[PDB]
């Protein structure tokens, strides 16, 4: 959670760290995606690139992003530690993030909260000793008609009881991968009475176009 | 046969961590060429 | 018309809301998306421009500014610079998810509002700044994006108008102050998430300093309706300076949360007691709703019973309609926790360059902390009151407001219960 | 000419166009107060200081960034203006560390002049400060972060005059701290300049270091010889 950096033996500048081919040719499509004469707009996806071949942002990604963009490292160091996706200490495999605003917790997230705390058996910020799982608290995720609700990595899982994350944990500990959907009957975000509006079909194309046009 | 029963948006079952960037990249070849400001960086 | 609500369902804009059909090219192509978008982009700029200012369209992001004014700002002829339109796809507001249902089940309908708005005012490209936790969204757009440009909707010569256009991407890195469209366009331009100064408008110095204009995701996907079906019709919904439909996302203790599109100056009692399925144990056991997410104040039960959920009659309740966010709370609720969790929301999410927000969020958060727990005097309430007046309007950007507006509401309508607060734990503690 | 017309309290004064309110008052005469604000640096306007109420406007505005306008009517010593003063001084004051007798910009502080001018004259916080770890940047400057008030001259100096690019702003919210982020010297020739930049007691000379007070010292102007810049 600090905002400094120390050299410890397995965070340091001399950490080996190198992007894939593939990861480069990703990296040239993205800096050809912006306009010439300001290539440092690529710092935010290139970087979190290397978060996604890595799991984790060591300074080496952070220096290596500054030395193929032609920027300083402390930019890099700015927009890393400001935004709170880039993991500058070594995540565990599985990264839950449970939602705590007051959408969510009105519907009983810390009931969540605390069905994990008690499943894996560590704390809000602790890892397993397995390095599995990884628990922390986040913010709203924007699925607040879907509360309670956990992510996942890239994945979202919303309508939960304690029950329903128990199973997310037992798939994802077993080596699967559950369905990234509602717990719930319903599929998106409909009410659970059913449908309430869009009932009829739709009209379709050249339904009440203006004259003129 | 018109169904409003389920639920037609099942494809982000199947992406991977990848899928964005690969994306991107397919989508590269189509696009228009970049405007210049004149210089490499603001710090040339 | 003097009674608004009970929408039809072929006046509605977003067809396919809860993904029920193909959200692909073929699906949306059948539901009316993408039909004759070349009459639209060779009628003219002023001509859509036109169309979207007689509609009475205002900006869905929350500010209600007037989009046909904010679109044509930047209806100036060019100076060398390119021009761009940016589209804010964060949607960091608690409460607020209809942008995440919008780029999820209706792609094409908000790609359509690129090219129409890009056309409108001239610009070269636009940017669609998604948020980094929407990853599957985030693809089924560029999923839709890749089908509009190999059938030739969107790139070079664009529907057959003559018009090069393009659509991009930028995920964003989990910041909710990136939400804003200053610290948005610093955002897009790889530094911190950090709000600038207007004066520059974005319309003078924008993104790379090019002239831009920043929209809210659902004010753009409705302008091809606008243009396809007609102003006088968009206008022909809700009362004087109000024209339009809104998506309402309604969640809390409500008995049924959920997404759903309606009129624009519908009764709250209705909404809630027809969309939502009433709240948990019926309508007397209603505490208190905050209507437009945690930027607006909240308003108590006496309030919500014969409340319009427009801009101009939530202004007139001392609150605001923002994003259209109903979060509901019953009388089983602990209301000061609420407020202290959105406090420290705020305090959390706070980008840091400037005094009064920095310090004074985390004032509020720690003596809201004080106020849930009891430890504090009455006497200090009205000095928490002076705060909030003192970091709402000193501010660079406008979440210092956002997070002084519900401390404010919780004091008018929650004094007595605070002051009972601290007064059963000066007894139980002295 | 193309000078515009405005008035400060009242007082007509010609200004070229694209001036700022801050230089308009200070060309008839007043001084505005700053923290962020340098006239050899950008303009950052995040100290909100500067904050002064042009009339029949709802709504202050900073005076170091806002261009004038035709016919605006400046008042620089109104009630509200008084007032966001006061307000912006009590959220700077608000996690400062009581170290005045043990810091080496007492009798000098910018801020503590204008905390006596401008400032109330008692705290409300009742709440516990802040503590921000210190850093070392080299044997020239001795640094207390915990006195530094965020105003960013320290990385507009070493991005526009030094052209080192070394020292930013690291965290979010209340926690952001002003450093290079990692163990790194900023020895450049003009470093020690970010000492007589620096409004607070955060960034203080080492050498001069528990010395001497400024109000007990005679100052002899004279010229220097190191090098052939006189
Ligand atoms: N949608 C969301 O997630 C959130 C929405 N909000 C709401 O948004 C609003 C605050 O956001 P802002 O962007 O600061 O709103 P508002 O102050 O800025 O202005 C809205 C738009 O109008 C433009 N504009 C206004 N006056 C102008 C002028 N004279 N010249 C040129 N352009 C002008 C601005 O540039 C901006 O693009 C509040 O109503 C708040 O409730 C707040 C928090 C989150
Ligand atoms: C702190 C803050 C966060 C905001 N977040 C968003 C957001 O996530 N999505 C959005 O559309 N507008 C957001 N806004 C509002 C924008 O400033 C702006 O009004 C919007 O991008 C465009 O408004 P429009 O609908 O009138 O075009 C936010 C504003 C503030 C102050
Ligand atoms: S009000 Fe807060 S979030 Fe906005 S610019 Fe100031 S410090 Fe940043
Ligand atoms: S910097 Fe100024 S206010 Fe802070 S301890 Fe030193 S003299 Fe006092
Ligand atoms: S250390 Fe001093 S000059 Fe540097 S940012 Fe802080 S207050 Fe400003
Ligand atoms: S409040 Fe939890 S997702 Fe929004
Ligand atoms: S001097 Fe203008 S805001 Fe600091
Ligand atoms: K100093």
């Amino acid at each position: 959670a600090l905002f400094v950096h120390r050299d410890t033996p397995k965070n340091n500048p001399e950490t080996p760290f190198d992007f894939t081919p593939e990861n480069y040719k990703r990296i040239e499509a993205i800096v050809k995606n912006y306009p010439e004469g300001h290539k440092a707009a690529a710092v935010l996806p290139v970087l979190d690139l290397a978060q996604r071949q890595n799991g984790w942002l060591p300074i080496s990604a952070m220096n290596k992003v500054a030395e193929i963009l032609q920027v300083p490292p402390m930019r890099v160091y700015e927009v890393a530690t400001f935004y709170t996706m880039y993991n500058r200490k070594p995540v565990g495999k599985y990264h839950i993030q449970v939602c705590t605003t007051t959408p969510c917790m009105l519907r009983n997230s810390d009931s969540i909260l605390e069905a994990i705390q008690k499943k894996l058996g560590i704390k809000v910020g602790e890892t397993t000793p397995d390095k599995l799982f990884t628990l922390i608290e986040v913010e709203c995720l924007g699925a607040c008609v879907n509360a309670p609700m956990v992510q996942i990595n890239d994945n979202y899982y919303e309508d939960l009881t304690p029950k329903d994350i128990e199973e997310i944990i037992d798939e994802l500990k077993a080596g699967k991968i559950p369905k990234p959907g509602p717990r719930s009957g319903r599929f998106s975000c409909e009410p659970a009475g059913g449908l309430t509006s869009l009932t009829e079909p739709p009209k379709g194309p050249g339904f009440g176009v203006q004259a003129g046009l | 046969p018109f169904d409003n029963t389920t639920y037609k948006n099942l494809q982000h079952h199947d992406y991977s961590t990848y899928t964005f960037l690969d994306l991107n990249l397919d989508l590269s070849k189509f696009r228009m060429p970049q405007p210049s400001s004149g210089r490499e960086s603001p710090r040339h | 018309k003097t009674s608004f609500g009970s929408l039809k369902d072929e006046d509605r804009i977003f067809t396919n809301l809860y993904g029920r059909h193909d959200w692909r090219l073929k699906g949306a192509q059948s539901r009316g998306d993408w039909y004759k978008t070349k009459e639209i982009l060779l009628k003219g700029p002023d001509w859509i421009l036109g169309e979207v200012k007689t509609s009475g369209l205002r900006g869905r992001g929350g500010a209600g500014f007037p989009t046909g004014l904010k679109w044509s700002f930047m209806n100036k002829p060019s100076d060398g610079r390119p021009k761009y339109l940016v589209v804010n796809a964060d949607e960091g507001e608690p409460g607020t998810c209809k942008d995440r249902e919008i780029i999820r089940h209706d792609p094409h309908k908000l790609v359509e509002g690129c090219l129409v708005g890009g056309r409108a005012m001239g610009a070269r490209a636009a940017y669609i700044y998604i948020r980094g936790e929407f990853y599957n969204e985030a693809s089924n757009l560029q999923v839709a994006i890749r089908e509009a440009y190999e059938a030739g909707l969107i790139g070079k010569n664009a529907c057959g108008s003559g018009y090069d256009f393009d659509v991009f991407v930028v995920r964003g890195a989990g910041a909710y102050i990136c939400g804003e469209e200053t610290a948005l366009i610093e955002s897009i331009e790889g530094k911190q998430g950090k709000p600038r100064l207007k004066p520059p408008f974005p319309a003078d110095v924008g993104v790379f300093g090019c002239p831009t204009t920043v929209a809210n995701v659902e004010t753009v996907a409705v302008s091809p309706t606008i243009c396809r079906r007609g102003g006088a019709w968009f206008a022909s919904f809700g009362r004087e300076r109000n024209s339009g439909t809104k998506l309402f996302n309604i969640s809390g203790h409500v008995n049924n949360p959920c997404t759903v599109e309606e009129e624009m100056s519908v009764p709250l009692k209705e909404l809630i007691e027809k969309h939502a399925g009433g709240v948990t144990g019926g309508w007397d056991n209603l505490l208190a709703v905050i209507p437009g997410g945690s930027s607006t104040p909240l308003i108590p039960k006496s309030v919500c019973e014969t409340v319009l959920m427009d801009f101009d009659a939530l202004i007139q309740a001392q609150t605001g309609l923002g994003t259209a966010a109903v979060i509901v709370m019953d009388r089983s609720t602990d209301i000061v926790k609420a407020i202290a969790r959105l406090i420290e929301f705020y305090k959390h999410e706070s980008c840091g360059q400037c005094t009064p927000c920095r310090e004074g969020v985390d004032w509020m958060n720690k003596v809201m902390a004080r106020f849930v727990r009891g430890d504090a005097r009455p006497a200090e309430i009205d000095s928490l009151w002076e705060i909030s007046k003192q970091i709402e309007g000193h501010t660079i950007c406008a979440l210092g407001d956002g997070a002084a507006w519900p401390v404010q509401g919780l004091i008018r309508h929650f004094r007595p219960e605070l002051e009972e607060r601290m007064q059963r734990f000066a007894q139980q503690h002295q | 000419s193309n000078l515009i017309e405005v008035f400060v309290d009242g007082q007509s004064v010609m200004v070229e166009p694209g001036t700022t309110v801050l230089q308009a008052c200070e060309k008839v005469g007043m001084q505005i107060p700053r923290f962020c604000y340098h006239e050899r640096l950008s303009v950052a306007g995040n100290c909100r200081m500067c904050l002064v109420e042009i009339e029949k406007a709802p709504k202050v505005v900073a005076a170091c960034a806002m261009p004038v306008m035709k016919g605006w009517n400046i008042l620089t010593n109104s009630e509200k203006t008084k007032k966001a003063r006061e307000g912006v001084m009590e959220f700077l004051l608000a996690n400062h560390p009581l170290d005045c007798p043990i810091c080496d910009q007492g009798g000098e502080c910018d801020l503590q002049d204008q905390s006596m001018m401008f400032g109330s004259d008692r705290s409300r916080f009742l709440e516990g400060k802040r503590a921000v770890e210190d850093k070392n940047i080299g044997p020239l400057v001795k640094t207390i972060m915990t006195r530094c008030i965020q105003c960013t001259r320290c990385i507009r100096f070493a991005s526009e005059i030094a052209g080192v690019d070394d020292l930013g702003t690291t965290g979010r919210g209340n926690d952001m701290q002003v450093g290079t982020y990692i163990e790194k010297m900023f020895m450049s020739e003009l470093s020690g300049n970010i000492i007589d930049i620096c409004p607070v007691g955060a960034l203080t000379s080492k050498p001069y270091a528990f010395t001497a007070r400024p109000w007990e010292t005679r100052k002899t102007e004279s010229i220097d010889v190191m090098d052939a810049v006189g």
